């Protein structure tokens, strides 16, 4: 199976095989597979590579972005780079130095909480950088933050999904915006608004466009209702789902197989009132048929964690604290990597 | 936990 | 009812609606609504109750990544000047593997 992939990886691109011993397949997603392979330096010892190889359905633009990511955000600030890009026709295989790294599912419950403050530190260095540069990950989530507990080393990988904002410093995102363009009634409104009604007026209207890829889970509630000027913020609501698995123990946090029901558990942990009032912030109304209160985090947290020892038997309130704002539900008031680098939590840290 | 099947462009 | 498609959703329900009331409003109806479950084991979430796509250079939706790739329009799109963009910044990056020659077989 693995060995019949890898030789067709070869055939796709034939200059690989006088470089490259690709030893294993270590990812497969939706856009991409990712393999293990050894190379020999020119001038350093022997190194593990991570070849990438993007879907031949990708559009050279898209193509041509995630690498323009990756050479120009990429490198530094626990944000991969890219050594080299080798391509043939529609087969384009990124080469990204390799970091051994642990299983997020493995390692949630042994970690200390120490480590879960290094870990969400670095992980915030890596979002400033790219944030700076006006990119929208769109999917952070632990399998795009590889982490190295032995050698505490982090990366934010795969920029496939990435869109740019207004401002974004990254020339063909320009081309990938995450504002959404729409589409292309007798009655623009009906008395069924913010009730349980339906009509033939607002059923017949057409629907919004909004983007919204990503991973089911850590999606933040602008994307789940369809805000169509999304932001970075949205990639902290993910690094938030994070750090909500962390400090709970639960991963996936969420289990959902649609919007909605995102939208609904999200409804369930941070309030139904406070989530519809936040919506209307962003200019969506959001009606449920029954109300559910917020969840307090600390409690919520403790009690699907089960008992601390040591670090976990005293979570300062400052870690449920810096939940409570990435997880913020309004987008405008939702902290900012640059921000959370200087919240309490990160008290005596780098 | 993949991506979902859609993105943009 | 869904004959004059007016009426009122079953519970229990989530309803979305854009503001502007320019946009279809979007509904979810299920018959149970999230229930935190504080019993099941971690790592599971307490929510647990348990090669098709589209060629972005085609333009086309497929059902077979594999036999899209071979079709005729695909073929002439991978082998087509649209990648420059990507070759511009190929051309920028510095190789520093070692590349051997091809082995050729021998007697
Ligand atoms: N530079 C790298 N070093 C080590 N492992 C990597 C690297 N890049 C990707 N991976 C592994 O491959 C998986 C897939 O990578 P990713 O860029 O997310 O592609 P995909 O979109 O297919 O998931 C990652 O979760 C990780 O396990
Ligand atoms: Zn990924
Ligand atoms: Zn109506
Ligand atoms: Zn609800
Ligand atoms: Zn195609």
């Amino acid at each position: 199976g693995v060995k019949k992939d890898i030789e067709k990886l070869y055939e796709a691109v034939p200059q690989l095989s006088n470089v490259f011993k690709i030893e294993d397949k270590i990812g497969e997603g939706t856009f991409s597979s990712v393999y293990l392979a050894t190379a020999q330096l020119q001038v350093g010892p022997e190194e593990k590579i991570a070849l990438k190889h993007l879907i031949p359905t990708s559009h050279p633009i898209r193509i041509a972005a995630e690498l323009q990511c990756l050479t120009v955000a990429g490198g530094q600030d626990n944000v991969m780079g890219v050594k080299y890009c080798f391509r043939k026709n529609d087969h384009v295989v990124i080469a990204m130095p390799y970091l051994e790294h642990e299983s997020f599912l493995d390692i949630l419950n042994s970690l200390s909480f120490q480590e879960v403050r290094e870990y969400m530190l670095n992980l915030f260095k890596a979002l400033k950088r790219i944030h700076q540069f006006g990119i929208v990950h769109r999917d952070v989530k632990p399998s795009n933050f590889l982490y190295n507990r032995r050698l505490k080393k982090y990366a934010l990988v795969d920029f496939g999904l990435a869109q740019g904002t207004h401002d974004t410093k990254i020339e063909l995102l320009k081309f990938v915006q995450s504002e959404a363009q729409q589409e292309r009634p007798a009655s623009l409104t009906c008395d069924c608004y913010a009730t349980d009604k339906v009509c033939s007026i607002c059923l017949s209207r057409r629907q919004q466009v909004a983007p919204r890829a990503g991973t089911p889970g850590f999606r933040a509630p602008e994307v789940l209702t369809k805000c169509p000027n999304q932001t970075t913020a949205i990639d902290m609501w993910s690094a938030g789902v994070i750090f909500l698995s962390l400090l709970s123990g639960r991963y996936p946090f969420y289990k959902a197989s649609d919007d909605l029901t995102a939208l609904a558990q999200i409804m369930t942990i941070r309030g139904s009132r406070e989530t519809i009032q936040a919506a209307k912030t962003f200019g969506k109304s959001i009606l449920c048929s029954k109300e559910v209160p917020a969840q307090d985090l600390r409690k919520l947290c403790e009690r699907l964690r089960g008992a601390g020892a040591g670090g976990w038997n005293e979570v300062p309130d400052e870690a449920y604290d810096l939940l409570d704002k990435l997880l913020d539900l309004n987008p405008a008031s939702r902290i900012t990597a640059e921000e959370a680098l200087l919240h309490p939590f990160f008290k005596d840290m780098s | 936990l993949t991506a979902s099947p859609g993105r943009d462009l | 009812g869904p004959g004059t498609r007016t009426g009122r959703l079953k519970k229990p329900f989530v309803k979305v609606e854009d503001m502007s009331q320019l946009y279809r409003p979007f509904y979810l109806q299920l018959t149970n609504m999230p229930f935190i479950n504080y019993s099941i084991q971690k790592p599971c979430s307490p929510f647990d109750v348990d090669k098709k796509g589209y060629c972005e250079c085609c333009l086309q939706k497929y059902e077979d990544l594999e036999t899209h790739l071979l079709s005729e329009q695909h073929r002439n799109f991978a082998q087509s000047n649209q990648y420059q963009v990507v070759d511009d910044i190929v051309s920028k990056l510095v190789f520093d593997f070692v590349e051997y020659e091809k082995d050729t077989p021998k007697k």
